[PDB]
């Protein structure tokens, strides 16, 4: 199982069970920048610094709080104007699959440095189902 | 890889 693609001979479909599925990257907006983070706090906020070497807590989103992913070494974006500077409420999160698109982000170089990549997509994902094919283990054993 | 016609290409499903 290699090569991950799309369009080919692989997977088969067509069902179209209600599409509701579609990347969409987000990038910086204006009003707000992007930021890093160093140190996390209890939990509706998180101890971080912009790139700019602005040390600042920004506080996480109350509707993104939903998908908000926040990270003590990952990219961000936080609104400023908000808390009347100096402080920047995390706007969205801005992933490390992303960070290659990062440079697209319009926000570190080409020689910026990013933390965490995950074999594609996050990664711990708890709990597992099926778990078939195998059992017995075969072919290796003690490895 | 060995035994098959001359030299085959890519045998392995992964």
């Amino acid at each position: 199982p290699k090569n991950k693609g799309k369009g080919g001979k692989n997977r088969r479909r067509g069902k179209n069970e209600n599409e509701s599925e579609k990347r969409e990257l987000v990038f910086k907006e204006d009003g707000q920048e992007y930021a890093q983070v160093i140190k996390m706090l209890g939990n509706g906020r998180l101890e971080a610094m912009c790139f700019d070497g602005v040390k600042r807590l920004c506080h996480i989103r109350g509707k993104l709080r939903k998908k908000v992913w926040i990270n003590t070494s990952d990219i961000i974006l936080v609104g400023l104007r908000d808390y009347q500077d100096n402080k920047a409420d995390v706007i969205l999160k801005y992933n490390a699959d992303e960070a290659r698109s990062l440079k697209a982000y319009g926000e570190l170089p080409e020689h910026a440095k990013i933390n965490e990549t995950d074999t594609f997509g996050p990664g711990d994902d708890d709990e597992i189902q099926f778990d078939d094919i195998g059992d017995d283990d075969e072919d290796i054993d003690d490895i | 890889m060995r035994g098959s016609h001359h030299h085959h290409h890519h045998t392995d499903p992964m």
